[PDB]
């Protein structure tokens, strides 16, 4: 019925996500809370 | 070199992607730059030698 | 516009050149003898010769003790240090109370340092380092709207320059004495190299490249004690995020204080510094423990102790921390043997009226003369502070009905809306369930 | 924003007053206490004028007579941007901060600084991104086509903009906002292209936006103190901030005020249950009110001639006479049957509960008999009994069932007193067996 | 900072109300976006007579939140 998936902590981050010869990935995690 | 608007001579912030004419603000683009006659863009670009 | 909070009609003691108090001067009404004694104490502080002298001014509540202390602080001026304190602030959970008392003692001894500020700023036009892997020096050529200037620099400032990521065409800021380097941004002449960019663009400075200024630095001995006794270590100039380990207060030893005194005494003899002793003011002195009262006896016999001013409104009261010690003003007699006591007398009707008129003038309110006598009668019947605190609701209720003058109906309305302590107590006694 | 289920004061939207500071009989969720509402309106005008500082106002009365509700009405009528610190009396007894330091931090959180600054933003919809890169990535050439509904443009891209665009990966049809000076690019979502969803921006691409910041004095005190960073505003371990940094902040604020770069706004510090404070806290409050950077303090208590904490004598309202001499006292009164009925009607409309008229009369009778809060609490549990037998309107027998099930104080005291052998007394003596 | 946070000894700290307001704002935004659901629960305090007057006085305020 349903498949067990990865057990991960809930990421409280805002980062660069894709709204879809290599690919570039850069560390871009920030906090939603802004001062 | 500094960039200037081709229509008014003020500070040209933007540039149209079709005919490569620099303009100042939205009203110049809506009234002059976008509904412009063909062949006038080359005469505008003749002043700074970019035709 | 201006904020008035229970004071700031007091500008000084209102004395003449001979130390005789006028009746209405400096915002003070009455209280001749206490003002003259405070003037003598002000002259003694301005003498700058004695250490560890203590006075205490005692009286009833709402009688002018804190006003006299603030008048002393206004009389001395801003260059003399003045540390206000309440007696309950000595109980901290990080260090012992004696350490806090010694910290507040050394917070009231000041210093004056003559300094010179030298600043270069402008656009970078040339950045040519020279070696002999180790750079011997670097030549920087700055530029402003009034011309250019070429400077040599040691590699220590060059390391700070490459810390700031400074290239050709950036507007920088160099302090000559301290070696501080700040990058302001790229110049406006390079604003059209790209259509979209990450750099920020600033115009050229309109002044000269080289600027000089004379400044006077005021520090206290406690600041030097704090700066020499950081437990984790030093810190950078810019730290927006704090240290990973939290540094709390520590019991600073006597050896550090002796070394700080030696260094300051060496710097004074060259004419660099100037020593200005100050005033430590402790209000509500009856909230002190017997241990702090005992340590005050030792602290008042030092060679660097400032003038201490205490206030209390208690009568024959038991000392805190004891059980069966009854002494006047809540102060133990072994301490009482070391001070001079200044008595502060209460007020009668006309001075209460004059003080009410003064506070009405300061708060920019217009009161009719018919309402002023009723306000004075109210003040004599209940409290001076209750009459003083009722002026602003009276002004608001007068302004609500489009009037700029206080009418006695507003005073009756403000009396009906807001109660004093006695009427509230009479409500408390004649009630059934918890008021 | 501001998620909330239903509060005990959620029906109050502010003080019900006209332009002449007179209270309406029922307005903005407040019923009765006309003199208290008029006095609170006077205090609200005192705060809104902002020309005086350091005034103490005491609100005293019997329990469950509009004391905290008046403070909630004042805070709702104050509006945004003006600070309002609401603490309890027992919150200042910390383990890593002294009581005077906690009181100082509570005092300096109620004074704000208004700073207005203007920035430049580029907000629009991305049409096309063209990136040309080399084999080693030493140089990169970039073209970005962006638009609004009124203009179209193409930008020649630098190196750092290219690196800031491959990070936080943007594609065609996205709506993004770019700050030129800081290089921060925020993805606002996708446009209206089915092929979250955000309407395309209009007008000029490069707008000049002015924002008004309001920063409390305590934040500047934490930031200027170099021992801890700005994260101490969230972790809370500031740890006994010294006084010289506070003096520097006060002098710098007074310097900014003359040049027009900043404005002082004062707020209200509300201390609920002020009788729980110690005598040393009262002595600190006696001197904390005589400063220019001091807010207007509102205190609430229901004690009548109680023992002052930390002493051995009894004082009116649990407060010493030095603090009572510096304060003006607002007194609240008890309610009649019509005020109780109107308050119960408002609480019924707040909880979306339909009440019959006879149930309202029964609730008013049992409210004037025992307490207002008991009858307020009975409504939400009577509605569940109403829904259990599949009925919408609350009837009389549902209120009677809720009265039978859940007890009040006066019945429970009597039931304890008749059966005192079954409970533990003050001496720890109990009887558990039934027989003998 | 996040790397050094895993190595230090953890300790309870007085979390300020500003952080709680920010967390409430972010959670309200998540609920408004339609990806979150709020499940209130039950807090059970057995042997309530062991509490003293200060915790009771704070509980009086804490029950009146939303
Ligand atoms: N001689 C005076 N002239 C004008 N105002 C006075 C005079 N004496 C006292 N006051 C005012 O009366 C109030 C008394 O306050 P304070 O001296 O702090 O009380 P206490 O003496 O109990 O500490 C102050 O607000 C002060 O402005
Ligand atoms: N004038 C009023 N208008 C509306 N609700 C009121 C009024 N007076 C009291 N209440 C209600 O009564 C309850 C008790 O009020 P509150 O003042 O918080 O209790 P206490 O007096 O013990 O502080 C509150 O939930 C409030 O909603």
């Amino acid at each position: 019925f349903e498949r067990a998936d990865v057990d991960s902590p809930f990421s409280f981050t805002t980062f660069g996500k894709t709204t879809s010869k290599f690919t570039d990935l850069i560390y871009s995690s920030r906090n939603p809370i802004k001062y | 070199a500094k960039k200037y608007c081709d229509v008014t001579g003020l500070k040209g912030f933007y540039k149209s992607p079709t005919n490569n004419i620099r303009y100042h603000n939205a009203e110049i683009y809506q009234l002059i730059v976008k509904p412009m006659a063909p062949g006038v863009d080359q005469e505008y670009l003749k002043l700074r030698g970019a035709n | 516009v201006t904020r008035t909070a229970a004071h700031t009609h007091i500008k000084g003691l209102g004395l003449d050149e001979s130390g005789v108090a006028k009746r209405v001067e400096g915002g003070f009404v009455g209280q001749i003898e206490a003002r003259e004694a405070c003037g003598v104490i002000v002259d003694l502080i301005k003498a700058k010769k004695m250490s560890g002298r203590a006075i205490l001014l005692a009286g009833g509540p709402s009688t002018g003790k804190t006003a006299l202390a603030l008048a002393i602080s206004q009389e001395l001026g801003p260059k003399v240090p003045f540390c206000p304190l309440v007696g309950s602030e000595l109980y901290s959970v990080e260090v012992k109370k004696t350490e806090t008392l010694m910290e507040n003692f050394r917070r009231a001894i000041g210093l004056r340092i003559k300094e010179t500020k030298e600043v270069y700023e402008g656009e970078v036009t040339e950045l040519t380092p020279e070696d002999a892997k180790t750079i011997s020096h670097v030549i920087v050529g700055l530029k402003s709207a009034k011309g250019t200037k070429t400077l040599r620099l040691d590699p220590t400032i060059y390391e700070s320059i490459q810390r700031e990521k400074v290239s050709i065409g950036d507007v920088i800021y160099i302090e000559a004495n301290t070696g501080a380097v700040k990058r302001v941004g790229r110049s406006d002449a390079y604003a059209t190299e790209f259509d979209l960019e990450t750099e920020e663009y600033v115009p050229l400075p309109k002044g000269e490249v080289h600027k000089k200024k004379e400044i006077v630095q005021d520090v206290t001995l406690h600041d030097l004690d704090v700066a020499n006794a950081r437990p984790q270590g030093g810190q950078d100039v810019i730290s927006m995020m704090g240290q990973l380990l939290k540094p709390k207060k520590t019991e600073i030893t006597e050896k550090l204080r002796q070394e700080v005194n030696k260094v300051v005494a060496k710097y004074i003899d060259q004419g660099v510094a100037e020593l200005i002793p100050g005033v430590l003011f402790i209000d509500e002195v009856n909230m002190l423990d017997i241990e702090i009262f005992t340590y005050l006896n030792k602290a008042l016999e030092s060679n660097i102790a400032p003038v201490v001013v205490l206030a209390s409104n208690r009568g024959m009261t038991t000392v805190r921390g004891t059980e069966d010690v009854i002494s006047p003003h809540g102060v133990p007699p072994d301490l009482i043997d070391r001070l001079l006591i200044v008595r502060t007398l209460p007020y009668d009707k006309d001075e209460i009226r004059t003080i009410i008129e003064r506070r009405a003038t300061v708060e920019r309110l217009q009161v009719e003369s018919s309402a002023l006598d009723l306000l004075a009668t109210m003040g004599t019947e209940t409290s001076l502070r209750y009459a003083l605190q009722l002026l602003a609701p009276c002004g608001i209720l007068a302004q609500t009905s489009n009037r700029k003058e206080i009418v006695v109906n507003d005073v009756n309305e403000a009396k009906l809306l807001f109660l004093d302590a006695k009427r509230s107590t009479k409500i408390l006694e004649t009630s059934a369930n918890y008021l | 924003k501001s998620l909330s289920l239903i509060a005990a004061h959620s029906h109050i939207t502010g003080l019900g007053l006209d332009e002449n500071l007179q209270p309406r009989p029922t307005s903005e969720g407040m019923v009765g206490q006309l003199q208290a509402r008029r006095a609170a309106g006077v205090i609200l005008k005192m705060v809104q004028n902002g020309t005086i500082a350091g005034r103490a106002v005491l609100v005293a009365g019997p329990p469950s007579t509009g004391k905290t509700a008046l403070a909630m009405g004042v805070s709702q009528s104050l509006g945004k941007d003006v600070p309002f610190t609401a603490i309890a009396g027992s919150e200042i007894f910390s383990l890593e901060l002294s009581k005077t330091e906690a009181l100082t931090q509570a005092f300096r959180k109620s004074i704000g600084i208004k700073i207005k600054e203007e920035t430049e933003l580029i907000e629009g919809e991305v049409v096309e991104i063209q990136i040309d890169r080399s084999i080693t990535g030493g140089h990169k050439q970039g073209k970005l086509t962006i638009k609004t509904t009124d203009m179209e443009t193409i930008y020649e891209l630098g190196n750092k903009m290219i690196d800031g665009l491959t990070k936080e990966k943007v594609l065609a049809g996205d709506v993004i906002s770019i700050d030129k000076a800081s290089g921060k690019i925020t993805k606002l979502g996708r446009s209206f292209a089915r092929s979250r969803f955000v309407q395309c921006p209009e007008g000029e691409l490069q707008k000049r936006k002015t924002v008004v910041h309001t920063v409390s004095l305590h934040e500047i005190d934490v930031i200027n103190s170099r021992t801890q960073g700005f994260l101490a505003l969230f972790t809370g371990d500031t740890g006994e901030i010294r006084s010289e940094v506070r003096d520097q902040i006060n002098t710098k604020v007074a310097e900014w005020k003359e040049e027009g770069k900043a404005e002082i706004v004062p707020g209200v510090l509300f201390i609920d249950e002020v009788h729980m404070l110690d005598i040393e806290c009262f002595s600190f409050i006696n001197r904390a009110l005589e400063d220019e950077f001091a807010p207007i303090v509102m205190m609430a208590t229901n004690r009548g001639v109680s023992k002052t904490r930390g002493t051995n004598y009894k004082s009116p309202h649990g407060l010493p006479l030095d603090l009572l001499d510096r304060s003006i006292i607002i007194t609240t009164k008890s309610y009649n049957e019509q005020e109780i009925k109107t308050i119960l009607s408002i609480r019924a409309q707040e909880e979306e509960v339909e009440l019959s008229s006879d149930a309202l009369d029964l609730l008013t009778k049992t409210g004037v008999e025992t307490s207002l809060r008991y009858s307020s609490n009975l409504i939400s549990v009577a509605q569940q009994i109403a829904m259990k037998r599949k009925n919408n309107t609350v009837e009389v027998e549902d209120v009677k069932r809720a009265y039978l099930l859940f007890l009040d104080s006066a019945r429970s005291v009597k039931y304890v007193q008749e059966n005192e052998s079954q409970y533990i007394d003050d001496q720890g003596n109990v009887q558990i067996s039934i027989a003998k």
